[PDB]
Parts: C-alpha cells; sequence; structure tokens
C-alpha cells in the first residue's frame, strides 16, 4: 500500500528538514539544498495497516528545480510549503499550487506553514484562505518543535484510504 | 546527442522502478537532458514517435521548459518552425492523456509571449481550429492558460514588452468572449467557465460588454439549476468570484455591477435547495460567492443602505450562512467580517447577531468527555472564532455584550454544553472590557466562584480561563483575590484542570503582585510538591514564574530565605540523580526573580555535574546553559564557569557555549577587570572551533556555530572592541567572516554580516573620545590587508551564492567600508568587478558609479539589486 507524494514548495522553507525529522528522527539544523528531486519511502503503521508514502521532495531553488513539473505525473497527494516567517514564501504559494493542478488535478494537497515556532511570526494563520476551500486543508507546523508535524501525512491518508476513523500507531 | 533508445529506457526507471537510489539517477540524467542543448531534437522526436503517455508528457514538459528558459538560443527563422510542430503535436496529441494537452498548451503560450513576429495570435489560433468540434478542447486549454501565464515569475518578460501583451489580449478580448458563445452551445462547460474567469482575472475584459452577454446569464443559470453537477458548479461560482474581484470601481463597471448584483441574489433560493439536501460542495460555494458579493459592494452598503446596491439582503444572506449547522462553512465570511468592522449603528445588530451565531458554533456535543482539545480540527476553529470576536466586539460594546452574555445564562435552565460555550466567548473579551465599570463586572466573578464542584469538567475548565482573563478586575478589587485563588486551587487539584489552573493562576500573580505577599506560603508548598499535580512542562513552568515574580516583591529580609527555599527542592532533587526539566524550572526563577549570589553558591555545584554527566548531550547541555545564563543574569563563578565550558567545549563543540561566552562579554565586557579574560577565553573557545569549521563542508554542517561564534565576536566589538582588534586572534575570526559571507543558512549570515558591519564601523563611530585614533589606526590596517579581499567576497556571494534578502546586509557593510576609504574602496570594486565570468562593460561601469557615489546607504542596495538581478 503506497503512495506517491509530491513535496512542493520555497527554497528553506522546511521541506527536506520536515521529511528527516521523520525519515530518521534527527532533527537537523543544516540547510542543504535539494538537486531536482529527492524520494524518500516513508512507512506510517496505523490501525489499518502499514501505509507507505514515496515522498518526492521537489527543490525549491530556481536553479535545482530539475524536471519540476515532470516530477508530478501520477501524483495521487501533494503537500505545499512555505514560511511562516517568510512573506515572500507564501506569495508564491499560488504559484506552485496552479502548477499543480496544471498536471494532478483534484489531488489532496495540504498547505503547510513551517517555523511557527518563531518568536516574531510575519504570515498570520488568520489571512490563510487554502483550508477554506475543500480537498484543500492547512496545518500550522515546525519541524523543529514537532507541532503537528504528523498531520499532514495522517490528513492525506484519511484522504487517500477514504477512512476517517484511521489513526497511527 | 544521448540515443533515443538510452531516453525512453531512463524514463521508464523514473516512473516504475520503485528503489530510491535509482529513481534519483534516472532524474538527474534527464535533468542534465533538459539543460544540454540537444533537449530540442529529442524532444520532437518523442513527440512524434509517441510510444507512450510518459514519455510524451516529458517531452511535452521539456518543450515548455526549454521555451521559457532556453528561448533565447533559438534563431528567429526556426521561430515559424517551431510554432508548427507544437501545433501540428497539439493535434495528433489531442485524444492522449489531458496531462500532455496542457503541458503543450503552455508551451504555445508561453512561445507566443515571447515571440513578436507571432502578431495577432489570438485570431490566428481561433479561425484555424474553431470550427473543428475536436480542435475545441485544446484551443480553450491554451486560452485559459495564456492570460495567467503574462505573469508568470518563469517567463519573467521585461516590463515594457509585458505592458504591451496586455493590451493587445484587451484588443482581442472580444473574439474570444464571442467564441466561448459558439462554444457552450457538462464537461465542455466548466472549460468554458474556466475560460472566461481567468481572462476576467486579467482585467482585460469590457465590463460594458460583458454585463449584457448570455454567457452571464448562462454563469446564473448553471448556478441556479439544482441538477447541475459539482464540477459545472464550482467552475461556475470561481468564474463569478472572478468577476466580481475584476470589479475594482463599482461606477466604471455599473452596467456589470448591477448584473452581477441582482444576478447572485437569485442564488438564496438555490442556496436553501442546496441546505436542503445534505450538499455540503455546493453550499460552500453559494457562500463564497456571497462572501464575495459583499466584499465587492461594502461600499454601496455603508454609503447608501437598503436602496439598490446597499441592499440589506447582502448582510442577511451571511447571516443566514452564520446560522448553518457545519462549522466550515461560516469561517469562510469571517474575511469580511473582519474587513466590515476595519472599515466602520445599521451594523451593530449584525454584528451582535453573528456573536450569537459564533457563540453556538463553540458549543461542544453533549456526549464530551474531558477538557475542549485545541490540538484538533474543532479547537482550531474555535480560537478563529475567539480573535474574530475580540476584533468586532468594540461595535457591540465590550459592557453591553459581556453583560449580555452572563445574563442569559440563567433563564430556561441552561444546560453545561450552552453555559461553557457562553463562558469561552466571554472569556475572549474578558481582557478588552474596561475595569471602570467594575460592579457588572465583579459580579460575574461572584458567580463562577459560587459554581459547585459537580458541574461538568468542561465548564469547570472554561471558567477557570475566564478567571484568567479577568486579573485586571482582582487587580482593583484586591477582596476577591483569596477566593479567587481558593477556586483555581480546588481546580489544580484535579488532574485534567491542572494545567488550565496553573496558568490561571501565573495571570492572577503577575497583575496582582502587589499584594501577593500573604499566599506566597502556599505557592511555595504547590512548588514543593508540584509534580503531583500531574502538570504539563508549560503549565509548570508558568507557575513558578508567578511565584517568583512576588518573591521580588517581598521584603528583602524575608527574599534571601524564601527564594533558598523555592531552589532547595530542585537542588536535592538533581543531588538525588533526564535533568531537563529542573534546568528549565531553575533558569525561569532566576529570569524573572529582579529584585541573589547567596542562593547562587548552593546551585553551582550540582549545575556543574549535572552539566559534566550529560557533556556528551547538547540539548542537556543548552538547557544547563540556559540555567547558567539567568543565574548570572558574581565574579565567584565566572573562572569555574570558564573553565568547565573550555574544557567541555574542548571534546564536545556546543555552540551554545560561544552563546554563552556572548553574554558574558556583554555584560562584563565593559568592566576592565574582565577584559583581559574575556579575550582569554575567546582564544580559548576558538581553537575548537576552527577545528570544527577546518572540516569539509564545515560551515555548511554547522550553521549554528557560526552563528554563536560571531554573535561572541559582535559583543567584543561593541563591548571591547580595542582589545579584540590589537589581538591576534581578531585576523583569523575576520578571515572565517569573509569565508563565512558565502553560509547560505540565513540566522548565521545575518549573525556575520552583523559582526563585518559592527567591526569596520569601529572606525569612524564615536570619534569624540580619544581612543578613536588608535581604533582608527587599528581598522585601517585591517583594511589595509584585507580590505579588497572582503569586497569581492562580498560581491561574490550576492551574484552567485546568497538569495536576495542578504542585499540589505551586504549593503550594510559595503556601506561602513567606504567610511573608512571610499577613494580606496573605489579601487578595490573594481577589481572585485574584474573578475566575473553575459554582462556588459557598460553594466559594469555605471554599476561602479551608483555604488562609489552614494549618499546614503540605501542607493547602495538598489545599486546592488539591480545588478544582482542580472545573475
Ligand atoms: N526554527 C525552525 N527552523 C526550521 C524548521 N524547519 C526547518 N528549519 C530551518 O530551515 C532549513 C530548512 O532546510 P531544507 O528543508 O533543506 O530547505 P527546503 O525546504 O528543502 O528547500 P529546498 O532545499 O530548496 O528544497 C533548515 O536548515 C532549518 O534550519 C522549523 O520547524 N523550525
Ligand atoms: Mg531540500
Amino acid at each position: 500500500v503506497q503512495f506517491k507524494l509530491v513535496l512542493v514548495g520555497d527554497g528553506g522553507t522546511g521541506k527536506t528538514t520536515f521529511v528527516k525529522r521523520h525519515l530518521t528522527g534527527e532533527f537537523e539544523k543544516k540547510y542543504v539544498a535539494t538537486l531536482g528531486v529527492e524520494v524518500h519511502p516513508l512507512v506510517f503503521h496505523t490501525n489499518r495497516g502499514p501505509i507507505k508514502f514515496n515522498v518526492w521532495d521537489t527543490a525549491g531553488l530556481e536553479k535545482f528545480g530539475g524536471l519540476r513539473d515532470g516530477y508530478y505525473i501520477q501524483a495521487q497527494c501533494a503537500i505545499i510549503m512555505f514560511d511562516v516567517t517568510s512573506r515572500v514564501t507564501y506569495k508564491n504559494v499560488p504559484n506552485w499550487h496552479r502548477d499543480l493542478v496544471r498536471v494532478c488535478e483534484n489531488i489532496p494537497i495540504v498547505l503547510c506553514g513551517n517555523k511557527v515556532d518563531i518568536k516574531d511570526r510575519k504570515v498570520k494563520a488568520k489571512s490563510i484562505v487554502f483550508h477554506r476551500k475543500k480537498n484543500l486543508q492547512y496545518y500550522d507546523i515546525s519541524a523543529k518543535s514537532n507541532y503537528n508535524f504528523e498531520k499532514p501525512f495522517l490528513w492525506l491518508a484519511r484522504k487517500l484510504i477514504g477512512d476517517p476513523n484511521l489513526e497511527f500507531v | 546527442k544521448p540515443t533515443l533508445q538510452l531516453v525512453y529506457q531512463a524514463v521508464q526507471a523514473l516512473y516504475h522502478d520503485p528503489d530510491p537510489s535509482g529513481k534519483e539517477r534516472a532524474s538527474f540524467w534527464l535533468g542534465e537532458l533538459q539543460r544540454s542543448v540537444h533537449a530540442w531534437e529529442i524532444s520532437d522526436q518523442l513527440l512524434q514517435i509517441r510510444q507512450d503517455v510518459e514519455s510524451c508528457y516529458f517531452a511535452a514538459q521539456t518543450m515548455k521548459m526549454k521555451i521559457q528558459t532556453s528561448f533565447y538560443e533559438l534563431p528567429t527563422d526556426s521561430h515559424a518552425s517551431l510554432r508548427d510542430s507544437l501545433l501540428t503535436h497539439i493535434q495528433n496529441l489531442k485524444d492522449l492523456s489531458p496531462v500532455i494537452v496542457t503541458q503543450l498548451a503552455l508551451a504555445i503560450a508561453d512561445l507566443a509571449l515571447q515571440m513578436p513576429s507571432w502578431k495577432g495570435c489570438v485570431q490566428t489560433l481561433v479561425e484555424k481550429y474553431s470550427n473543428d468540434v475536436t480542435s475545441l478542447p485544446f484551443l480553450l486549454e491554451i486560452l485559459t492558460v495564456l492570460p495567467e501565464e503574462v505573469h508568470s515569475r518563469s517567463l519573467r518578460i521585461g516590463a515594457n514588452r509585458r505592458t504591451e501583451i496586455i493590451e493587445d489580449l484587451a484588443f482581442y478580448s472580444s473574439t474570444v468572449v464571442s467564441l466561448l458563445m459558439t462554444c457552450v452551445e457538462e464537461k465542455m462547460l466548466m472549460k468554458v467557465f474556466r475560460c472566461l474567469g481567468s481572462w476576467f482575472n486579467l482585467g482585460v475584459l469590457d465590463s460594458n460588454f460583458m454585463a449584457n452577454n448570455k454567457l452571464l446569464a448562462l454563469l446564473f443559470e448553471v448556478l441556479q439549476q439544482d441538477k447541475t453537477s459539482s464540477n459545472l458548479h464550482e467552475a461556475a461560482s470561481d468564474c463569478v468570484c472572478s468577476a466580481l474581484y475584476a470589479i475594482e470601481n463599482v461606477e466604471t463597471n455599473l452596467p456589470l455591477a448591477m448584473q452581477l448584483f441582482q444576478g447572485v441574489l437569485t442564488l438564496e433560493t438555490a442556496y436553501h435547495m442546496a441546505v436542503a439536501r445534505e450538499d455540503l460542495d455546493k453550499v460552500l460555494n453559494y457562500c463564497r460567492i456571497f462572501t464575495e458579493l459583499c466584499e465587492t459592494f461594502l461600499e454601496k452598503i455603508v454609503c447608501t443602505p437598503g436602496q439598490g446596491l446597499g441592499d440589506l439582503r447582502t448582510l442577511e444572506l451571511l447571516l443566514i450562512c452564520a446560522g448553518h449547522p457545519q462549522y466550515e462553512v461560516v469561517e469562510i465570511s469571517f474575511n469580511f467580517w473582519y474587513r466590515l468592522g476595519e472599515h466602520l449603528g445599521i451594523f451593530k445588530a449584525y454584528i451582535q447577531r453573528l456573536l450569537h451565531a459564533l457563540a453556538r458554533h463553540c458549543q461542544l456535543e453533549p456526549d464530551h468527555e474531558g477538557v475542549p482539545e485545541e490540538t484538533d480540527d474543532f479547537g482550531e476553529f474555535r480560537m478563529r472564532v475567539s480573535d474574530l470576536v475580540k476584533d468586532l466586539i468594540f461595535l457591540i460594546g465590550s459592557m453591553e455584550c459581556f453583560a449580555q452574555l452572563y445574563s442569559t445564562l440563567k433563564e430556561g435552565n441552561p444546560p453545561w454544553e450552552v453555559t461553557e460555550a457562553v463562558l469561552f466567548i466571554m472569556a475572549a473579551i474578558a481582557k478588552s472590557v474596561d475595569p471602570e465599570n467594575n460592579p457588572t463586572l465583579v459580579e460575574v466573578l461572584e458567580g463562577v466562584v459560587r459554581l459547585p464542584e459537580t458541574v461538568h469538567t468542561a465548564v469547570r475548565y472554561t471558567s477557570i480561563e475566564l478567571v484568567g482573563e479577568m486579573s485586571e478586575v482582582v487587580d482593583r478589587n484586591p477582596q476577591f483575590l483569596d477566593p479567587v485563588l481558593g477556586y483555581l486551587m480546588k481546580g489544580l487539584c484535579e488532574k485534567p484542570l491542572a494545567s488550565a489552573a496553573a496558568k490561571a493562576i501565573h495571570n492572577i500573580c503577575s497583575v496582582c503582585r502587589d499584594h501577593m505577599a500573604q499566599h506566597f506560603n502556599g505557592l511555595l508548598e504547590i512548588a514543593r510538591s508540584l509534580d503531583s499535580f500531574l502538570l504539563s512542562p508549560e503549565a509548570a513552568v508558568g507557575l513558578l514564574k508567578g511565584t517568583a515574580l512576588v518573591l521580588a516583591r517581598l521584603p528583602l529580609d524575608k527574599i534571601t530565605e524564601c527564594l533558598s527555599e523555592l531552589c532547595s527542592v530542585q537542588v536535592m532533587a538533581l543531588k538525588k540523580l533526564d535533568p531537563t526539566v529542573f534546568l528549565d524550572r531553575l533558569a525561569v526563577i532566576f529570569r524573572h526573580t529582579n529584585p541573589c549570589q547567596k542562593v547562587i553558591q548552593e546551585i553551582w555545584p550540582v549545575l556543574s555535574e549535572t552539566l559534566n554527566k550529560h557533556r556528551a548531550d547538547n540539548r542537556i547541555v543548552e538547557r544547563c546553559c540556559r540555567c547558567l545564563r539567568f543565574a548570572v543574569r558574581s565574579a565567584a563563578l565566572l573562572q569555574p564557569l570558564v573553565t568547565q565550558m573550555v574544557n567541555v567545549y574542548h571534546v564536545h563543540q556546543h555552540s551554545c557555549f560561544l552563546y554563552l561566552g556572548s553574554i558574558l562579554v556583554d555584560e562584563y565586557g565593559m568592566e576592565e577587570g574582565c577584559r583581559q579574560g574575556l579575550l582569554d577565553m575567546l582564544q580559548a573557545l576558538c581553537i575548537p572551533t576552527f577545528q570544527l569549521l577546518e572540516q569539509q563542508n564545515g560551515l555548511q554542517n554547522h550553521p549554528d556555530t557560526v552563528d554563536d561564534l560571531f554573535r561572541l565576536a559582535t559583543r567584543f566589538i561593541q563591548r571591547s572592541p580595542v582589545t579584540l582588534l590589537r589581538s591576534q586572534v581578531v585576523i583569523p575570526i575576520l578571515q572565517w567572516a569573509i569565508a563565512s559571507t558565502t553560509l547560505d543558512h540565513r540566522d548565521a549570515n545575518c549573525s556575520v554580516m552583523r559582526f563585518l558591519r559592527d567591526l569596520i564601523h569601529t572606525g569612524v563611530a564615536n570619534d569624540h573620545e580619544e581612543d578613536f585614533e588608535l581604533r582608527k589606526e587599528l581598522i585601517g590596517q585591517v583594511m589595509n590587508q584585507l580590505g579588497q579581499q572582503l569586497v569581492s567576497q562580498l560581491l561574490h556571494t550576492c551574484c552567485f551564492c546568497l538569495p536576495p534578502y542578504t542585499l540589505p546586509d551586504v549593503a550594510e557593510v559595503l556601506w561602513e567600508i567606504m567610511q573608512v576609504d571610499r577613494p580606496t574602496f573605489c579601487r578595490w570594486l573594481e577589481n572585485s568587478l574584474k573578475g566575473l565570468p553575459t554582462v556588459t562593460h557598460k553594466q559594469l561601469t555605471d554599476f561602479h558609479k551608483q555604488v562609489t557615489s552614494a549618499e546614503e546607504c540605501k542607493q547602495v542596495c538598489w545599486a546592488l539589486r539591480d545588478f544582482t538581478r542580472l545573475f
């Protein structure tokens, strides 16, 4: 039971750091730009059997874009990552969304506001309009403090499988 | 160029090989293929061969990605031939996967936007395919994405050429609208609306023409018919919202405005039809249309209410939506409400109607067992409600609403879930309510304390939070302090109520510290057995913080006595011995006990052992250093700490030792008795530091170390600069600083740009004092030696290494360099501009002129900005 998950968003927003949190359990301070794409199978044990996510961690930096759109084929779900501490990253969220729906239409897409741990927030959770529509959802997350760091996958699982009751174990 | 057999092979791996390590490698080879010159020829062939869906998407996408990035490497003559290819390709593959049709559509649009020799492209495309019914689906797809691509960051069309584009489309906006009518005469229907909506969003459609046009009528038509599918519905809604948004001035677009206003009002019936059924998808769309409608005609509702455009059925439609049992429906309208309140008597009744609607949305399920959880989806919603109420409460009156909410909590024998929800909204506003009218305020508090223990847990919980929000009323009415505390004392002793109580107690302690001295006896006794109440770490810390805030206000005599008791329980527990929690509890006590060194002596020995036991564990050490930081916040600790710091750091390079070091320098750096010892610490700390950064990827792997090292250096350069400048260690610091300029880690880079700025500025700042000439010479030496290497490094990072957000920090450093020696800098900059790998000599020249001739720092940043774009 596996799903192709494309992870998109501006560079330095915390995409790869977020994955490493799940993959190894280790929070990583360093910032190493992803080259093109980086595939990581993430397996979560649930109360209804194991679920594997084939996470496609794409690059945010224009120089290391890789195939960009080419990575999107046959995606079943996606996570759009932006920085809570960076206004310019949230401004680009519409363009990322537009790119996905031009390749993958009506797939479950989660908006993720990362680095909510930061003292001075520059993007208010109130102003977000993404979760107001359905098929779309938002979660305040933090790869450092692990705040709601499992929410996006659990939500996507409930959408991909189709069971609201489903829980992680 | 690679063989055709190889790319078909690499594609099947990338799309079917389950292994991650292999899938990445195929990706990279295909990646290098797109960047290469061979990409054009291969892609064109793949689409002609059309083996399968996988390879055709890649070729079409590559076609698009090569047109929007590598358009420059095409001879003018090739343009016409490439266009014929893409149009032939999209023809042949028109019934293939839709995801392939889009990419080709995108490619043609991106091509057209960059091809001025293809004038009247809108006209060309339509009259070639409009009559073929099977051509229509991809023609529309191109027509939809074309206006969207005009603001493409991937294309980044010049400002003048972009303006030409938009007005060129406006010219032909008639032709596509005309076409869009022929088109609709379900799958096809929604394609039409999306296309219509897209041209609306560009703001190039004629309001007056669209005002009287069948397309508009068709929009509201399908939005009225109950039989219409979910997909046609969403498309129609989105197009309506696009129509409304495109209206910037209602007056200039009055024909269109009136048509749309009347149109959406006819949907109220369709709304009721959708809510009669369980069609939640449809109602969310209607609620979106309504909220968008009120935003557009907000001005008319305000200026001439009730009359025409100001027809108050608009606000009513929202209050109906507000009444909906599904909470995902009402939050859609929250932003308008914010905006309505923001612009703001006629509305008052509407806002108070809304508040009652939100009050009921906060009602928990009658079978709810525990406390209201904040983490879940619904607890988040309650907060969004709480925040919205705070911002609108001024339209009712914080005295009017607070009293009114409380009054309705005795009539009709209110069930527990109705009480909790009313208490919740009261707590939301309990802070903003003016404590002038105390009687109505102070009687609410008396009501909450007389609540029996028998009431539902969740009612006890929210009432504790309400009391917590009412700390200003306990400050103005000190008699209620003892009853309030006692009530909170009961909640603290109940496990699921503990955290809420501890938080509420802390609020009281902070505001009512002036006369809290009596109760301190109790607070200490809570601390003495803190881990019995099953508290959260946050609630625990917050509790100890409170008692420490009032201890500082106690009589000086009893302070030293009670402080030692507060810490002894912690010390004895550590002595018995993961110490993190007690380290964190010690730290907060010190942090807010600000009326001490007598107690510090008792603490130091157990901390040193704790630090040394877990000297390998960064997380514990980090909490350890935080603790030690606040204890200082006492020269008897200095040397035994510095020694231990250096010794631990020697084997475990915890960067928090650097930061802790920076604190000692910030606090004792001005004391010339310490200046030598502090410099020794720095020189000692730098040795294991440089060892870390000397390693491969040393800067990338320890950005935390880079950040904290230069915070230390910065504290030095602003507390005792001369001590650092005459030292020998300042030279490798500066070198690493210069090396650190290419570190893309944002936090660490701000710190580095900060040290360089503050360092160079020392040769300029405060020329009024005597030692200025010494500092002037020391920097002059430094600038002589390294000045040319810094400027070259700074210029390098701006153009190739770091993201645009660093520019103001670099510009600030560059500015200080000109303050030290501008004529020399003018020479330096020419060398930096000399070594560059394109960019015309004219551009380098006028860049040099702007920067070197800058009179404000602002001018340097813009100068860097424009030049940086070139790379
Ligand atoms: N405070 C805080 N910092 C974070 C958090 N998550 C990530 N960061 C920082 O942000 C950086 C994220 O690096 P990456 O995840 O590799 O960047 P990215 O999102 O993958 O962007 P690309 O590399 O272009 O794909 C890390 O170096 C962290 O220092 C967080 O939750 N809290
Ligand atoms: Mg990455």
